[PDB]
């Protein structure tokens, strides 16, 4: 379905969303395990999105829970109705090719801030980039 | 109205067994029920009949009889139930679209009705429900997700519960649409303008959905202007911004013109030069 | 000398603002290893509050961190100066007679509301109640 | 202005020392300086001499000498270190205080000056220091923290760096005190009011002080109300608010209100009028 806006849907609005989440959460020692790609064996920016993308999916529902209608809470909530618009756009085939992390929350919502963050870039200069095929790229894990 | 023959609500048969429907009427008659195999079909005059020799889980649903040509006849109705041990859902539909504060009826049909105490909706690779799911579920039927949104876009599973492990039915895709009332609200100010040979002008669209055009036009010959876009109280904007640092050729009829799934919007000034 | 406003100091203002940096945090089972008194050996509501307030401000300074100009950071400010002004309530003594804790960061965030919220309730009552000497007390530990 | 000699700025001893300091002006002069054992004091006419025979890391300070009969003479100083191997601080006073945004000096004398480099100031019990206290180093005078925080009320300790291990001064309680600039900011509404008998009306009295010591009543005419009194802590400011509910007014509520609060700085007053037609 992916269209001309493919760019155009992260808006600042949501990365200001994302930054007022990160600054209220109070900064402790704290790690906390979770699945995400690996950079290691995904050195291509692209094909790196294209599987983080759908990796924060599963940590802003497992991870990412906040009260029920508190700020930061909606915050989530618009956050995964984009995710849900950014679906379309990029293209998939067939798990695995990733591995386990221990970091504090904070570095977690940074990560996640990047994925959104780079993937708002990208779009920018060319809205058809995650259309290509990682196949071959998700080969080499 | 036409009649049904057995007249039971429902049966429930294994896996092998025959089953013949027969509906009667005054005038032809004419059987609608699930897309299912082994259907043999008679009919004449004034009654028609199902029938099979082979029963399938396929075969489970509502099999409902018609007399056309009556008018406000009204219809008649049996649910077959074919209790397969192997497979206990019989799913209509893999795919499933309303709108947002709509129900949802997720089309997976239960194939034994005694497995309903035991039964849940679930979402693909064993993911939760999302939070606050209002749902309920009929055997007949399927899953009913009530006031539906579209964060509840996902892919489903009618879970059933047999023999202590939980068995799936195969997936099924939810789509749930926000109500977009009609074409992208438009903003072009100002109205009026006249400047002697600096001035500005923007174009701006915005609704609840990304996938909607906004363009401004100087006559009927479109400018190439780079758009500022943007998502804010739960709306998406899109923005053209015209700057001239002007001249005589610059006036005219500039047109605010923004399109979507929905249709095209219109709105447009004047522009002068002294 | 403990004056009469040692009530009216604890003001509904700092729950509040306690409850929103509260309500501000990431649910995560994450757990933080932190110092604070132990129920067990202080049953005595009195006694166990005027251990606790002391611990509090450690647990301000060393785990409550939080961004630089940030809503929930200034709320610990104040939080802070709060406790400066209580310290005029609590009469002084002598360590020890407390035990280590394991728990998530929301929990710890409970224990501390829980100390700034019954202390208020007892000021309420009657402000010179915590110029007691908990010196016996301390003992049974 | 006196004289003292030797003609230097100052002087390093070794604990034992023998030390002599000594002033000339013309009239009598005097010596002020820390409050130490073992000085000795000569003086007569027009001079005078403090000395001792086992000068300590407690006689450490600046030594200043005046002529009290000379006004706008001046004065002179000196400043003496006792190198005590053991002893690098000599603290001339475990309490100070301050106001907001004044310079807190913590007055712990280095007794070496070559310690300097390699010198801190922390708090008691390993504690570091507050976050964003601005602080700089004199070894005559001490740690100064530059506009001083309530925030920053603590017990402080001036580390230096002998042999390795930090060596601790005793303990400097710093107060910081808020400025109350005046009697609580008062803000009583309506400034006008007139209503029928048998209609209804409101009058909130109120209060805010950084301060929670703090009094504040509503008056009609020169009787005072009993009304009780909403109190709560907001904008980092102590709120005290009377409101006044008359669901039934009738001519004789009718008056001079006003509204008056006091504290330890005094009393402020403000006031409105009601009518009754
Ligand atoms: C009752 O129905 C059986 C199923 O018929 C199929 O299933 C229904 C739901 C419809 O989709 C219909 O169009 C299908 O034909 C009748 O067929 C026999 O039933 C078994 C399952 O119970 C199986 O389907 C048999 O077919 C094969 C097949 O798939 O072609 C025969 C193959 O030889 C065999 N595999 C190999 C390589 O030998 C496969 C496999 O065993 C299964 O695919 C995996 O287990 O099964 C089918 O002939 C059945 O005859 C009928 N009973 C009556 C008329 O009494
Ligand atoms: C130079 O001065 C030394 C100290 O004079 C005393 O200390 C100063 C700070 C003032 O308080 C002053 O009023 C005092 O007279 C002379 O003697 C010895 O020096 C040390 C150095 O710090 C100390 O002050 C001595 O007192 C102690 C000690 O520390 O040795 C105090 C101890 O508590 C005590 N017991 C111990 C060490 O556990 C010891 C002795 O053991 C006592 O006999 C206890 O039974 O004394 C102080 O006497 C020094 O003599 C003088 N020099 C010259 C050349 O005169
Ligand atoms: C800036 O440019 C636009 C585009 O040229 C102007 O719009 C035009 O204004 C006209 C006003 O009379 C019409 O609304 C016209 O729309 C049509 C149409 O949809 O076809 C034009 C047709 O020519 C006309 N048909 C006839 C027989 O006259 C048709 C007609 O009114 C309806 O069918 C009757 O219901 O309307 C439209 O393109 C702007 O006006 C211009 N200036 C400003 C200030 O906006
Ligand atoms: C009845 O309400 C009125 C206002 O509606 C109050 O008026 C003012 O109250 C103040 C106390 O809160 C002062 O008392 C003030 O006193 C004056 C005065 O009464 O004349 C104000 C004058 O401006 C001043 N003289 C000048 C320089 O013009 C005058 C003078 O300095 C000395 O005070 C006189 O001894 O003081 C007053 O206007 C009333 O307080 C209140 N109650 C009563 C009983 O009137
Ligand atoms: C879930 O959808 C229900 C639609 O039938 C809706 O029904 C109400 O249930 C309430 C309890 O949740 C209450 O008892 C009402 O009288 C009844 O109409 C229900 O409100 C929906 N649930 C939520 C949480 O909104
Ligand atoms: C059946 O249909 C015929 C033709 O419309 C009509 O004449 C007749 O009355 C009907 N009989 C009944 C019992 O409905
Ligand atoms: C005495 O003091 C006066 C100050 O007025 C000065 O002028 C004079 O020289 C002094 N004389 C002596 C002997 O010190
Ligand atoms: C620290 O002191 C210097 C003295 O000029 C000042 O410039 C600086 O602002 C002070 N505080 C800060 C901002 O850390």
């Amino acid at each position: 379905e992916v269209s001309e806006y493919c760019s155009h849907m992260i808006g600042s609005g949501h990365l200001q969303s994302l930054q007022r989440l990160i600054d209220s959460q109070m900064e402790t020692s704290c790690q906390i395990t979770f699945e995400f790609v690996d950079q290691e064996q995904l050195k291509d920016p692209v094909c790196y999105l294209k599987k983080a993308f759908l990796l924060v999916q599963d940590i802003m529902e497992d991870t990412m829970r906040f009260r029920d209608n508190t700020p930061n809470a909606i915050a989530i909530v618009q956050l995964q109705e984009l995710s849900l618009r950014l679906k379309s756009c990029f293209t998939k085939d067939y798990k695995a090719c990733v591995r386990t992390f221990y970091e504090t929350p904070l570095q977690l919502l940074e990560k996640v801030k990047n994925v959104f963050n780079e993937t708002k870039n990208l779009l920018d200069k060319d809205w058809n980039i995650f259309s290509k095929n990682c196949n071959n790229s998700f080969a080499e894990c | 109205i036409p009649v049904i023959e057995p007249s039971v609500p429902e049966l429930v048969v294994k896996p092998g067994a025959t089953v013949t429907l027969r509906c009667v009427g005054n005038g032809s008659v004419e059987w609608d029920g699930p897309p299912s195999p082994h259907w043999t079909l008679y009919s004449d005059g004034s009654s028609s009949i199902l029938s099979t020799n082979n029963a399938t889980f396929q075969n489970t649903g509502t099999y409902r009889c018609t007399e056309p040509g009556d008018p406000l006849g009204g219809s008649a109705a049996i649910h077959l139930y074919v209790k397969d041990p192997a497979r206990p859902w019989n799913v209509l539909a893999q795919e499933v679209v309303v709108f947002e504060d709509q129900d949802a009826l997720l089309p997976c049909l239960l194939t034994d009705p005694v497995l309903e105490a035991g039964v849940s909706l679930v979402r693909v690779r064993g993911r939760p429900l999302m939070r606050h799911t209002n749902y309920s579920f009929s055997p007949w039927h399927g899953f009913t997700i009530h006031r539906a949104k579209f964060i509840q876009s996902q892919d489903y599973q009618c879970s059933a519960l047999m023999g202590g492990r939980k068995v799936m039915s195969i997936s099924i895709r939810l789509k749930v649409q926000k109500v977009i009332p009609g074409p992208p609200a438009l903003t072009l100010v100002p109205a009026e303008l006249v400047r002697i040979r600096a001035a500005q002008i923007v174009c701006s669209a915005s609704s609840v959905d990304v996938n909607f055009d906004v363009f401004l036009q100087h006559q009927n010959t479109k400018l190439a202007i780079p758009q500022q876009s943007d998502f804010h109280n739960n709306r998406y904007q899109k923005v053209l911004t015209l700057n001239l640092d002007v001249d005589f050729q610059h006036a005219g009829n500039y047109s605010c013109v923004a399109s979507n799934v929905q249709g095209k919007h219109s709105t447009s000034m004047f522009f002068r030069v002294v």
